[PDB]
C-alpha cells in the first residue's frame, strides 16, 4: 500500500513550517548581538571551555544542528567570513525572515515558484538601487571614511570605545601592506598582519608594531636577544645531525674507518653553519629544527637563531624584509654558496617582555614596512573576542580601500529599499508583486532589531525612520533624505552622513544575495524523507 | 549553571518570561487551530479522534473535536473554552470561534516580536470589537409582518445554513422543515428537553420522521407482552410513579402473626393490596398504562385478561415529554385517578422500526412537545447527525426571540474589514497598525470557504473587496460556483447574534492571550 | 591520598542542614525574598500582566492579582514564607493591597542588605526602620485629601471604586464600577455592620462582560421537579428538614398484627402526607424549599395543588435564601407557618447560557441581598472577574469602617519618601542611614508603576520630586501613554483605600523586620 | 519543530503528544480505501449462491461457519 522505506516521511505543510522554525531558532539567537547595542553570548562546551563571542561565524560554528534547514543557514554564516568578513549576523536574520514571510504566502495557496520568481526581480532590484543610490568614494571624505567604516565595525563588540584608539591601528595596518598587483590591483592582503595576544594591561596599551611579531622564543639562554642593525637569513630544513637517509647505509669492512665516518655527521653539519653565518647575518629563522650542538656556533658566533617557526609566518617576513626562502643549496652545481646578496635586512630584532613569555620583534623590516597588532586584554576570554573583532574590522577596511564605495548603515539601506520595492511591485506586478511587497517587509527587520535590542520604542521609532526615506523618493525637491538612520543612544532618527556611520558596499550586495539564494532552497522541501541512522547495522 | 542555591526556588519549578512566553502562546494556538481549520465551509471534511479506551467518534463540531484532543497547555486551553461557550450560548458557533481567535494572534505576532507592550493591544482589541458588534445590529435585516408564512420561511434559511457543513447533502430540504417544525410545537420557554432525538439502527436519512408525539424504546418487560394488542383509536394514558408487584415491600415491616387462620389473611391481603391498584387504574378508561417503577408478572397478566397495555420501567426523561405529549399528568398514589389526571391521543401503535420496537404516540393536537426519530446506517453515523441535529435546533431557537437576520459565508466578515479599515485611517498613532491587523484577520472566514475546495481564493479576495467597496453589504463566497455572490439572495441567512458572540468571545480570548506574561507549572502531578 | 574535612563540634544531624552568621542566614535569607519581589514586580499595577499559574492539582489559574498567586505557588523557603503570610494578612484584614506588600518589604531586605555589608549590624537597622515607620503613621492622616462621605448613592460610589477595578481589569473600569455599585449599596445595613459575605457570584458561561448585570436575590443552578415554575405571588416556606415525611430516629420498624392493619397502611401514608401538602397549601405557600431529599409522594401533591419545590443540597446556601425572602428554616415537618414565610416578587426559571437557573428575583422590595450574574467567553476570565469583583466589595467595607482616602498612582509614596527622608537629616545617631533607605522603599514603588508601562522610569521618579516642592502632594502618574508629563492625581480621580495603606506599611515592616531578627536557622530533613 | 520551540522552550500541546499518530496530507483518503477495499475483497467470494463459506473462531475457542455477511464481520 504505502512506501515501504525504513525511514520517515513527511508530506505537505507540516515540514513547510518545521524549516520556518527551524530558521527562526538560529535568528532569535543572534538576534541578541546585532547592532551597537548588541551583547555577546556565552559558549560552554562539554569538555568546559568558555568561549565569549558576539560574532554570526563564531556562535553557529561551534552549535551543534541537527535539522536540514538548520546547516543552511550555519553554512551561509561561514561564507560570509570569506566572501566579505563583517556581514555574519545581518545574513541570518534576512534569511530566515525571507522563510518566515514567504510561509505566509504559501499558506495563501500561492505557488512557491511565483515567490522564488518574485524573489529575484527584487533582489537583483536591489542591488541596482544600491549602485545608484550610493554618496561618494574615497576621494572626497579620504581618511574620514576608513576611520568612520571602521568604528561602525567595533560598535558590536568589546573594541567599541568613544574614541579612535582601534580604528586608527587598523587604518594604520591595512595602509602599511599595500601590496601592488599586475594590471593595476592595489591588493590589500589583510591575513598577513599577524594578531597576538596576551593576558597583560588594558586596552589602551595595545601595540601596533610597525614589522612582524613572531611568537616564539630564542632557545639557547646565551644569544644576543636583542641586535640592532640585523640581517634576517630566512631558511627551512633542520639543523640538525646528518642523518642517512633510507637508500644509504654505512657498511664499513675496517675498524680505523670508524671514527671519520662519526666525525663526518657533524663536520658537514658545521659546514652549513659557518658559510650561513660568516656573510654578516645575524638572525637565523628556521622552521625545521636546531638540536643542541648548533645552537653553539650562534652563542659563539653571537647571533640569533630562532627555531620551529612557523610557515605562514616565514613567508610574511621573507616577503617584507627582501629575505629569500632557502631549502637547500643550490645555484648551478655549486658546493656552498647560499647567495650571500640575498639576505634579509631589519633595524632592530628585539625580544621584549610580554607578561611572563617571550616574544620576538622586528622593527620595520627595511623593505616593505609591514604591520603586526599585539592585543593587550584582561583573561583569555577577552583576547579571543578582541582577535575576531579585530579581524572583522580587517575586512572592512579592505573593501572599501578595493571597491571605493560605502552605503550608509543603521538600517538607512533597508529603509529605502523597503520603499522603492513597494513602488517597483505596484509597476510591473501581475502575480508575483506579493513576493516583491514581501521582500521588502523581511529587509525592515534590521532596523526591527536595532530598536528591540536597546529597549527603545520599536513600532513608533522605524515608522519615523520610513517617514524620512518616503520623502526622499515621491517629493524630488533634493531633501537628500536617502542617509536616514538610527541613532540608538538617543531613539530618533539621525543623518548617517554626518555621523560617521558607514558600511561598505558589498557588505549588503553579498548579504542579498546570499540570503535571496538561501531562502530558495529551504522553499523547495515541500516533501521530506528521513531515513534511520545506520551505525550498528 | 547559574542557579544553585542552598534553598531552591520553589520545588523545581519552570516558567517562560517576557518575549519568548508571547510567542509560544501564539503558535500553540496555531496548532489546535488546524483541528478546526478543516471543517469550515460546506466544502469541509470531518475528523475521527479515538481515545485510549477505542471509542470512535466521528465529528466536525468545533465543541466536540477539541473536547476530545485532551489539551494540556495552559494558553490553548482557552481556545477549547470559547468553542465550549459558543455552544452553550448559539449552538453554531465553534469551528469560527476558535480559528478566528487564533487569527487576532497571528496578525499581531510578528508585532509582538518588535516591542509592542501589549496595552495598546488589548486596547485596540476592544476597540475594534465594540465597532464590529454596532454595525452588525445597524445592519441585520428585520420583518415587521410576523406570524406569517414569511417568518417561517425565515426560520427555514437560517437552518438550512446552520445544518450545512455536516453530514447532510440533499436532506436539506426535509431535515431542516422538520426541524422549523419542532420548536413551533414547544411552549413559550423553548426548552431542549421536550424534545426526544433517539437514534435507530438500520435506514437512510429520508427514513427519519418526525412524531407529533412521543416514543419510548420499549425496554425490558416480563411474560404477558407478546399478548396485549396494540390497536387503539382513542386510548387513554395513565401516567404513574408506583410498583405494580406483588413484592411491594417499606423493608421495614414485621408481620407477626400468631394463628394459621390468621397467616392465611396476611397472605391474601398482600394479594388485595396489589389488586386493590390494579382496579383503580381500571374502570376509567386508562387502556395505556405508563410506570417509572417495575410491573411484575401479576400486573402484567391482569391486563393483558383486561384488553389493557402497559409499559413499566420508563425512564424519567421520556414521562416528562408523554406529560407535555397527552396533556395528563403523573399521578404517584393510584386513588386520585379521574377524567382530568389521564392522557388522551389517536393512535398509538408499537411498530418495528429499526428491528427493535417502539411505541410511537400520535393525534394529539394539544401536543406542547415533539420527537426526532433518526435512523441511520452506524453508531457514529447518528450520533454526528445528533450532533449536526442540535446545531439547527439551537440556530432556531434563538432566530424567533431575535429574528434579526445577517448574511451567510464571508459576507458579513468582508464588510466588517471594511469599515475597520476606514475606520484605522481616521485615527493617528499606533493603532493604524493593529485596526488594520484586526480587520485583515476577518478575512480567513472567505478564506476557509476557499481552502477547503482551492477556488483560487487569493484572487476571490481582490473581488470581494472590490463588491464591497462599491456595491452591495451581503457579497460573499458561492460553493458551487468558483465566483462571488450576493448570499442575502441566495438565502444563505444566519442570525446576528452568531457572529456577535463570535466576535465576543474571540476577542476576549485574545486579550487573554496577550496579557499572560508568565507559565509557572508546579511539578507535583500525581 | 586526598583528604577531608569532618564534623568539628555539633555535627550531630541526621540528613540535616544548618545555617549560622550573616553570610549563611541572613544574606541568603534577604535573596531569597528579594526573588518573589522581581516576581510579581510585573503583575503590580494597572498595566500589570497576567500570570498563568497551575497548582498541584493540574488546574489552571491566571490572574494579576498577587494574593491569590502566592497561594498556588508551593514556596518551600522559610524566610519567604514570611512575606507571603504577611501578604495573606492583608487580604483577611482589608482585601486590598496585598501585593503592596510584596514591593515593600521586598525593597526593605533589599537595601537592608545594603547597610549590613557597609556598616550597621541588624540590632541598628531594625531600630532604624522602626523609628520612621512610626513617622509614616503620622504623615498618613496629613496626605488625607478627599472623604467617602457626602451623597452615599450609586453616583459618587461608582467614581470611588474605579482604582481597585482598573489595577486589574483596565478596559473595563467602568463597566465593573456600574456593577459593584448597584451591589454594594443596594445591600445597605442603615449605617450598620458591611457584611461581605452577602454580595456572591454566579459564573454563567456564555457571552462576554457586556451582558454581565446584577440580580437583587439568589440565583442558584438546580431543578424544579415540578411544573409550577411560574410563580408570581412568591409566599415561600423555607425548611431544613427532608421534605420526605416524618420518620423515627432509633430503629424504625413497621408492626402488623392483622391483615387489616396491613391493607390501611399503606393508604394511611398517603392520607398523611396529603393532609401536611394541603396544611401549607391553604396557607397562602407556593414555593417550598428544602434541604435534604423529597419522596415521590411529597412530589404528588406538590403538583396537585400548585406549589413550587426546590431543592438545595447545600446547607451553606439554605441561609442566605432565608435572608434574602425573609424566611426561617424550620426543622420540623411542615407546619402552619404563621409568620416566618418568605415574601419575594417574582420567582422563575429560565436558561441562560445552556444552563437552567432559578432566579429568586426582587422588584418592588430591591435591598435585601445581591448577586452579581458575570457572564464570560472562558471560565478562567470569570474567576479573574470575581477576584476584581471581591476587591470592589472588601474597598466598600474599608470606606464603611474609614471614609478617608489618599490620593493612590504615585502620589502618596513619593510624599513619604520626602517625609522621612527630613527625619533622616535631622536625627543625629548614627541610625540614620536606616531612615534614610527607609524613605527609598517608597520610592520603589512609583518605580514599578513605569516600568509596567513601558515608560523609563529614570526620567519619570526625576519630575515627582521636582513638582513635590512643599506643597502640591497630589501629582501622582500618568501612565496613559509615553512621554508622561504626569498630572494631578484628585483631578483624575485615582485615590482609594488609605485603611489599606495604613495596614500594608505596618505588616511589612513587620515582616522585613522578622526577617533579620533571624540570625540562626535550623531545618529539618523534609519528609 | 515538535517537542521544542524555536526559543527552546518545550511545546507540549496536548498530553502524550509523543506516542500519537495523525495523517491529514494525501493518504489519509488512501488508508480508508485499503483498508475497506479489503473487507470488500473478503466478502466477495461469500456472494450469490456458489459463494464458499468462512469459518470463524471465537475467543473462547469455538468454531462456527457463517456465510451471512450480518455474523462475518460482527
Ligand atoms: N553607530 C551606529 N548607529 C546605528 N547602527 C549601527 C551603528 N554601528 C553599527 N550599526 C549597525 O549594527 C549592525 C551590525 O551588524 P553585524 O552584526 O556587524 O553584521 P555581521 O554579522 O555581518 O558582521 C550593522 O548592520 C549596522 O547597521
Ligand atoms: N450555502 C453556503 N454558501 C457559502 N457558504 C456557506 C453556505 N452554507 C454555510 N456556509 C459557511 O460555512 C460556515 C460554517 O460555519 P460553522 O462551522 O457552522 O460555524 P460554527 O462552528 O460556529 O457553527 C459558515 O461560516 C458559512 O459562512
Ligand atoms: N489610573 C491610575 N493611574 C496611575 N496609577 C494607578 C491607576 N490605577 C491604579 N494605579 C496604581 O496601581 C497600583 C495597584 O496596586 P495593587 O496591586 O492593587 O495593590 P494591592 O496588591 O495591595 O491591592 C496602585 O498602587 C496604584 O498606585
Ligand atoms: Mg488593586
Amino acid at each position: 500500500g504505502p512506501l515501504s522505506v525504513f525511514g520517515d516521511r513527511s508530506t505537505g505543510e507540516t515540514i513547510r513550517s518545521q524549516n520556518v522554525m527551524a530558521a527562526a531558532s538560529i535568528a532569535n539567537i543572534v538576534k541578541s548581538s546585532l547592532g551597537p547595542v548588541g551583547l555577546d553570548k556565552m559558549l560552554v562546551d562539554d569538555i568546559g571551555d568558555v568561549t565569549i563571542t558576539n560574532d554570526g561565524a563564531t556562535i553557529l560554528k561551534l552549535l551543534e544542528v541537527e535539522h536540514p534547514a538548520a546547516k543552511v543557514l550555519c553554512e551561509l554564516a561561514d561564507l560570509q567570513d570569506k566572501e566579505v568578513g563583517d556581514g555574519t549576523t545581518s545574513v541570518v536574520i534576512i534569511a530566515a525572515e525571507l522563510l518566515k514571510n514567504a510561509d505566509e504566502l504559501v499558506k495563501q495557496k500561492i505557488h512557491p515558484t511565483s515567490v522564488i520568481s518574485g524573489y529575484r526581480l527584487a533582489c537583483k532590484e536591489a542591488v541596482r538601487y544600491i549602485n545608484e543610490n550610493l554618496i561618494v568614494n574615497t576621494d572626497e571624505l579620504g581618511r574620514d571614511c576608513l576611520i568612520n567604516a571602521a568604528k561602525t565595525s567595533m560598535s558590536s563588540k568589546i573594541i567599541g570605545i568613544n574614541g579612535d584608539f582601534f580604528a586608527n591601528m587598523v587604518v594604520d595596518a591595512v595602509l602599511a601592506i599595500k601590496y601592488t598587483d599586475i594590471r593595476g590591483q592595489p591588493r590589500y592582503p589583510v591575513n598577513s598582519v599577524n594578531i597576538l595576544k596576551a593576558h597583560g594591561r588594558s586596552q589602551m596599551e595595545s601595540m601596533l608594531i610597525s614589522g612582524y611579531a613572531l611568537n616564539c622564543v630564542v632557545g639557547s639562554q646565551g644569544m644576543p636577544k636583542r641586535i640592532v642593525n640585523a640581517k634576517i637569513a630566512c631558511l627551512d630544513f633542520s639543523l640538525q645531525k646528518t642523518k642517512m637517509k633510507l637508500g644509504v647505509q654505512v657498511v664499513i669492512t675496517d675498524p680505523e674507518k670508524l671514527d671519520q665516518i662519526r666525525q663526518r655527521e657533524s663536520d658537514i653539519t658545521k659546514e652549513r653553519i659557518q658559510k650561513i653565518l660568516a656573510t654578516g647575518a645575524n638572525v637565523i629563522l628556521t622552521t625545521g629544527g636546531i638540536d643542541d650542538m648548533c645552537l653553539k656556533y650562534f652563542v659563539e658566533a653571537g647571533a640569533m637563531a630562532v627555531r620551529r617557526v612557523l610557515k605562514r609566518d616565514l613567508k610574511r617576513i621573507a616577503k617584507a624584509s627582501g629575505a629569500t626562502i632557502l631549502s637547500t643549496l643550490a645555484n648551478l652545481e655549486g658546493e656552498e654558496t647560499f647567495e650571500a646578496a640575498m639576505l634579509g635586512q631589519a633595524e632592530e630584532v628585539v625580544q621584549e617582555r610580554i607578561c611572563d613569555d617571550e616574544l620576538i620583534l622586528i622593527k620595520n623590516t627595511k623593505a616593505r614596512t609591514s604591520a603586526s597588532i599585539i592585543l593587550r586584554g584582561a583573561n583569555d576570554f577577552m583576547c579571543d573576542e578582541m582577535e575576531r573583532s579585530l579581524h572583522d574590522a580587517l575586512c572592512v577596511v579592505k573593501r572599501v580601500l578595493e571597491s571605493k564605495s560605502v552605503v550608509p548603515g543603521g538600517g538607512a539601506v533597508e529603509a529605502a529599499l523597503s520603499i522603492y520595492l513597494e513602488n517597483y511591485a505596484t509597476s510591473m506586478g501581475s502575480r508575483e508583486q506579493l513576493a516583491i511587497a514581501e521582500f521588502a517587509r523581511s529587509l525592515l527587520v534590521i532596523p526591527n532589531t536595532l530598536a528591540v535590542n536597546a529597549a527603545q520604542d520599536s513600532t513608533d521609532l522605524v515608522a519615523k525612520l520610513r517617514a524620512f526615506h518616503n520623502e526622499a523618493q515621491v517629493n524630488p525637491e533634493r531633501k537628500n533624505l536617502k542617509w536616514i538612520g538610527l541613532d540608538l543612544s538617543n531613539g530618533k532618527p539621525r543623518d548617517n552622513k554626518q555621523a560617521g556611520v558607514f558600511e561598505p558596499t558589498i557588505v549588503k550586495v553579498k548579504s542579498l544575495k546570499f540570503a535571496t539564494e538561501a531562502a530558495i532552497t529551504i522553499l523547495r522541501i515541500d516533501d521530506l524523507i528521513k531515513l534511520h541512522p545506520e551505525s550498528k547495522d | 549553571m547559574m542557579p544553585t542555591p542552598v534553598i531552591l526556588l520553589k520545588e523545581g519549578t519552570d516558567s517562560s518570561q517576557g518575549i519568548p512566553q508571547l510567542v509560544s502562546n501564539i503558535s500553540a494556538c496555531q496548532v489546535i487551530a488546524e483541528a478546526v481549520r478543516t471543517t469550515l465551509g460546506p466544502r469541509g471534511m470531518d475528523k475521527l479522534i479515538v481515545d485510549g479506551r477505542g471509542k470512535a467518534t466521528i465529528s466536525n463540531d468545533g465543541a466536540t473535536i477539541l473536547k476530545l484532543l485532551d489539551v494540556v497547555h495552559p494558553a490553548a486551553k482557552t481556545l477549547v473554552d470559547i468553542a465550549k461557550s459558543q455552544d452553550a450560548e448559539v449552538g453554531d458557533g465553534t469551528t469560527s470561534v476558535t480559528l478566528l481567535a487564533a487569527e487576532f494572534l497571528k496578525q499581531v505576532k510578528p508585532y509582538v516580536e518588535e516591542g509592542l507592550h501589549p496595552q495598546i493591544i488589548i486596547r485596540a482589541f476592544r476597540t475594534a470589537t465594540q465597532l464590529a458588534v454596532n454595525k452588525i445590529k445597524e445592519i441585520a435585516v428585520t420583518v415587521k409582518k410576523a406570524d406569517k408564512v414569511e417568518q417561517r420561511k425565515l426560520l427555514e434559511k437560517c437552518a438550512m445554513t446552520a445544518l450545512s457543513s455536516k453530514l447532510i447533502s440533499q436532506q436539506k430540504a426535509f431535515f431542516a422543515k422538520m426541524v422549523v417544525d419542532a420548536v413551533m410545537m414547544l411552549d413559550d420557554l423553548l426548552q431542549l428537553k421536550m424534545i426526544g432525538i433517539k437514534k435507530v439502527q438500520g435506514g437512510a436519512l429520508e427514513d427519519s420522521q418526525l412524531v407529533a408525539g412521543v416514543a419510548f424504546k420499549k425496554t425490558f418487560s416480563y411474560a404477558g407482552f407478546e399478548m396485549q394488542p396494540k390497536k387503539y383509536h382513542n386510548p387513554k394514558i395513565a401516567l404513574l410513579n408506583v410498583e405494580l408487584e406483588l413484592k411491594a415491600e417499606k423493608d421495614n415491616a414485621e408481620i407477626r402473626v400468631h394463628t394459621v387462620e390468621d397467616y392465611q389473611a396476611i397472605v391474601d391481603a398482600e394479594w388485595n393490596i396489589l389488586y386493590d391498584k390494579l382496579e383503580k387504574i381500571h374502570h376509567s378508561g386508562a387502556k395505556v398504562v405508563s410506570s417509572k417503577l417495575p410491573i411484575g408478572d401479576v400486573a402484567t397478566q391482569y391486563f393483558a385478561d383486561r384488553d389493557m397495555f402497559c409499559a413499566g420501567r420508563v425512564p424519567e426523561e421520556d414521562l416528562k415529554r408523554t406529560m407535555m405529549a397527552c396533556g395528563g399528568s403523573i399521578q404517584t398514589s393510584v386513588n386520585a385517578l379521574s377524567a382530568d389526571v389521564l392522557g388522551r391521543c389517536q393512535v398509538f401503535e408499537e411498530t418495528q422500526i429499526g428491528g427493535e420496537r417502539y411505541n410511537f404516540f400520535t393525534g394529539c393536537p394539544k401536543a406542547k412537545t415533539c420527537t426526532f426519530i433518526l435512523r441511520g446506517g452506524a453508531e457514529q453515523f447518528m450520533e454526528e447527525t445528533e450532533r449536526s441535529l442540535h446545531d439547527a435546533i439551537m440556530i432556531v431557537r434563538r432566530a424567533i426571540k431575535n429574528d434579526s437576520v445577517v448574511a451567510g459565508g464571508g459576507a458579513i466578515e468582508m464588510e466588517l474589514s471594511k469599515y475597520l479599515r476606514d475606520y484605522s485611517r481616521t485615527i493617528p498613532g499606533k493603532q493604524q497598525l493593529l485596526i488594520g491587523a484586526y480587520a485583515k484577520a476577518l478575512e480567513i472566514i472567505p478564506r476557509q470557504l476557499c481552502d477547503n475546495a482551492g477556488f483560487d481564493a487569493t484572487n476571490i479576495l481582490n473581488k470581494l473587496r472590490a463588491r464591497h467597496a462599491q456595491g452591495g453589504t451581503w457579497y460573499g463566497v458561492d460553493i458551487n460556483n468558483e465566483d462571488i455572490a450576493d448570499n442575502f439572495e441566495a438565502f444563505v441567512w444566519e442570525p446576528a447574534m452568531v457572529r456577535i458572540n463570535a466576535l465576543t468571545a474571540a476577542s476576549e480570548a485574545a486579550c487573554l492571550i496577550v496579557s499572560v506574561d508568565e507559565t509557572i507549572k508546579n511539578p507535583r502531578s500525581t | 591520598h586526598v583528604p577531608k574535612a569532618p564534623g568539628f563540634a555539633q555535627m550531630l544531624k541526621e540528613g540535616a542542614k544548618h545555617f549560622s552568621g550573616l553570610e549563611e542566614a541572613v544574606y541568603r535569607n534577604i535573596q531569597a525574598c528579594k526573588e518573589l519581589a522581581q516576581t510579581t514586580r510585573t503583575a503590580y499595577g494597572p498595566n500589570g500582566m497576567n500570570k498563568m499559574v497551575i497548582n498541584h492539582l493540574e488546574k489552571l489559574f491566571v490572574t494579576n492579582d498577587a494574593a491569590t498567586i502566592l497561594r498556588e505557588l508551593e514556596v518551600q523557603h522559610p524566610a519567604a514564607k514570611m512575606i507571603v503570610m504577611a501578604s495573606h494578612m492583608q487580604e483577611q484584614e482589608v482585601g486590598d493591597g496585598t501585593n503592596f506588600v510584596l514591593v515593600f518589604a521586598g525593597a526593605l531586605l533589599e537595601l537592608a542588605e545594603e547597610l549590613l555589608r557597609i556598616g550597621l549590624s541588624v540590632s541598628e537597622v531594625i531600630e532604624g526602620y522602626e523609628i520612621a515607620c512610626r513617622k509614616a503613621h503620622e504623615i498618613l492622616p496629613n496626605l488625607v485629601c478627599c472623604s467617602a462621605k457626602n451623597l452615599r448613592d450609586i453616583d459618587e460610589v461608582s467614581s470611588l471604586l474605579r482604582t481597585s477595578i482598573m489595577s486589574k481589569q483596565y478596559g473595563n473600569e467602568v463597566f465593573l464600577a456600574k456593577l459593584i455599585a448597584q451591589a454594594c449599596v443596594s445591600i445597605f445595613p442603615d449605617s450598620g455592620h458591611f457584611n461581605v459575605d452577602n454580595i456572591r457570584v454566579c459564573k454563567i458561561l456564555g457571552s462576554g462582560i457586556s451582558s454581565s448585570s446584577v440580580l437583587h436575590g439568589m440565583v442558584f443552578k438546580k431543578e424544579t421537579e415540578g411544573d409550577v415554575t411560574s410563580v408570581k405571588d412568591a409566599k415561600i416556606a423555607v425548611y431544613s428538614c427532608p421534605f420526605d415525611g416524618m420518620i423515627t430516629e432509633t430503629k424504625g420498624t413497621v408492626l402488623i398484627k392483622t391483615a387489616e392493619e396491613l391493607m390501611n397502611f399503606s393508604k394511611g401514608e398517603e392520607n398523611l402526607m396529603d393532609a401536611q401538602v394541603k396544611a401549607i397549601a391553604d396557607t397562602g405557600a407556593n414555593v417550598v424549599v428544602t434541604g435534604g431529599k423529597v419522596a415521590d409522594m411529597a412530589l404528588h401533591y406538590a403538583n396537585k395543588y400548585n406549589i413550587m419545590l426546590v431543592r438545595l443540597n447545600s446547607k451553606w446556601d439554605l441561609r442566605r435564601l432565608c435572608k434574602t425572602v425573609g424566611a426561617t428554616a424550620l426543622p420540623r415537618l411542615t407546619p402552619p407557618v404563621l409568620e416566618e414565610m418568605g415574601h419575594c416578587d417574582s420567582v422563575y426559571l429560565s436558561e441562560v447560557g445552556d444552563t437552567q437557573v432559578v432566579v429568586f428575583k426582587h422588584e418592588k422590595e430591591d435591598g435585601a441581598i445581591s448577586t452579581i450574574v458575570l457572564r464570560g467567553s472562558t471560565d478562567n476570565l470569570m474567576d479573574d472577574i470575581e477576584r476584581a469583583v471581591d476587591d470592589g466589595v472588601n474597598t466598600f467595607k474599608v470606606l464603611t469602617r474609614d471614609k478617608r482616602l489618599v490620593p493612590g498612582g504615585g502620589a502618596t509614596e513619593i510624599e513619604l519618601a520626602k517625609q522621612i527622608t527630613s527625619y533622616g537629616e535631622t536625627c543625629p545617631g548614627l541610625e540614620q542611614y536606616a531612615i534614610k533607605k527607609f524613605a527609598e522603599a517608597f520610592e520603589a514603588i512609583p518605580r514599578a508603576l513605569a516600568e509596567n508601562s513601558g515608560v523609563k522610569a529614570n526620567e519619570v521618579i526625576s519630575k515627582l520630586y521636582a513638582v513635590h516642592q512643599e506643597g502640591n502632594k497630589n501629582v501622582g502618574l500618568d501612565i496613559e501613554a509615553e512621554v508622561p508629563a504626569v498630572k494631578d492625581m484628585l483631578e483624575a480621580g485615582i485615590l482609594d483605600t488609605y485603611l489599606g495603606k495604613y495596614w500594608a506599611i505596618k505588616l511589612a515592616t513587620n515582616a522585613a523586620v522578622t526577617v533579620l531578627r533571624v540570625d540562626q536557622i535550623i531545618m529539618a530533613k523534609p519528609a | 519543530t515538535l517537542a521544542f520551540d524555536e526559543y527552546g522552550r518545550p511545546f507540549l500541546i496536548i498530553k502524550d503528544q509523543d506516542r500519537k499518530s495523525r495523517l491529514m496530507g494525501l493518504e489519509a483518503l488512501k488508508s480508508h480505501i485499503m483498508a475497506a477495499k479489503a473487507v470488500a475483497n473478503t466478502m466477495r467470494t461469500s456472494l450469490g449462491p456458489n459463494g464458499l463459506d468462512k469459518m470463524m473462531v471465537d475467543k473462547d475457542g469455538d468454531v462456527t461457519v457463517t456465510n451471512d455477511g450480518a455474523t462475518i464481520l460482527s
